């Protein structure tokens, strides 16, 4: 029952990874490959009882550490569509327009979809120019004008 | 030795537990360091120090019908009617909606 | 020594709980000095001598 | 039992460390810590009893203490999105606009987006002048003539 060190972790570790499918958060996983990696290092090195739980810790913290790096370095420079899936502010640069009515004060409104956005320009500009959205400052687009 | 074993189990799933936040799609999260905002969590995995940072708000990024109670107006020609009206909201990926409003 | 150590673990307590201060975000806080208002604290971590 | 002294401090230590993830303010943190650090010590160098406190007391002290100006140095000249978030008057400074009705007196009013503020400025200023806002005090703001 006892005299097996290496069996107890090499069945909590399958133990908590099958507990993962039942709906979970991943907060299980990171232990239960620790204790797989301790299981596959005390039956090979026979560590000592105190020497034993130590080691598991620290492997649950590097295991939820390493995935960080490799899914972080993924995402940079890789993958886009969810980037541009979710925020509506980052699909309006680059867009072009027309206006209808000139802005004065540097500050008006422009007819985007069905609606109106708010906007904003360095110059005054009259009615009927191509315009080309910059930036975006809390909901305020800044416009330059563009040639056809 | 005895007794540390246990606790060490214990804090390694304790820091586990409340160091990782995964965030679903179509919202955003806040993180604060003793209080103070600091930076925006989106859909993904993220690690933040704990014991030191928490999560503030949860913010939906997704349009919303809205009702707005009935109302009685007057118009122009001095006439009583009244009428209902709905709405369609959105919040823009800023944090302001969670602090710059109650 | 014999009674000594419970008291000034609990006195340790105390003043760590009594001055140390966290603000949330979305207010702000004011100090008083014996009743005179001295400073404000924004959110954050903010330590207040004590007494 | 109580032959040993360090496993009641690293026992302690970690329950605290454990207790503040249930929700705290981090008002036991400062003392988790530093019983952990008494325990190390302890272990390794065998302290009076009557030594053991007030070295806990002052590692509490000191715990709590460090943060304070690890995290004040963070803040200056490094972070500044919180600091713009929260406060209105200093966003309006440095801002742009212009004047619809002639200052008396060296005072009046100027509207900033829908609504109206309280401005006072050197001298009298005509209407349709370009302003930039300097300071503000009270609700009131500081204006003085840019040009274009």
């Amino acid at each position: 029952m006892v005299v097996h060190p290496h069996i107890f972790w090499l069945s909590l570790g399958g133990l908590l990874l099958a507990a993962e499918m039942l709906g979970g958060n991943g907060y299980l996983l990171w232990s239960g490959v620790a204790a797989v990696i301790t299981g596959l290092v005390v039956w090979l090195v026979p560590l000592g009882w105190e020497w034993q739980g130590v080691m598991f810790a620290i492997l649950t913290l590097l295991a939820a550490w390493l995935w960080w790096k490799w899914l972080s370095r993924r995402v940079r420079e890789q993958k886009h569509s969810d980037s541009h899936l979710n925020q509506r502010g980052q699909q309006l640069i680059g867009r072009r327009f027309v206006l209808e009515s000139p802005l004065v004060n540097g500050r008006g409104h422009m007819r985007v979809g069905d609606s109106s956005w708010p906007v904003s320009a360095s110059e005054d500009l009259g009615a009927g120019t191509h315009v080309e959205v910059i930036a975006i400052e809390g909901i305020t687009l800044h416009i330059r004008a563009v040639s056809s | 030795m005895l007794i540390f074993i246990p606790i060490l189990i214990f804090v390694a799933l304790v820091i586990v537990g409340a160091g990782v936040k995964i965030v679903p799609q179509g919202y955003q999260w806040t993180v604060e360091r003793f209080g103070r905002y600091t930076k925006t969590l989106q859909p993904g995995l993220s690690l933040v120090v704990p014991f030191m940072d928490r999560i503030g708000r949860k913010i939906n990024m997704m349009e919303q019908v809205l009702d707005i109670p009935s109302q009685e107006v007057i118009s122009k020609d001095n006439a009583n009617v009244t009428i209902d009206a709905v709405c369609f909201i959105q919040v823009i990926d800023a944090p302001r909606a969670a602090y710059e409003v109650s």
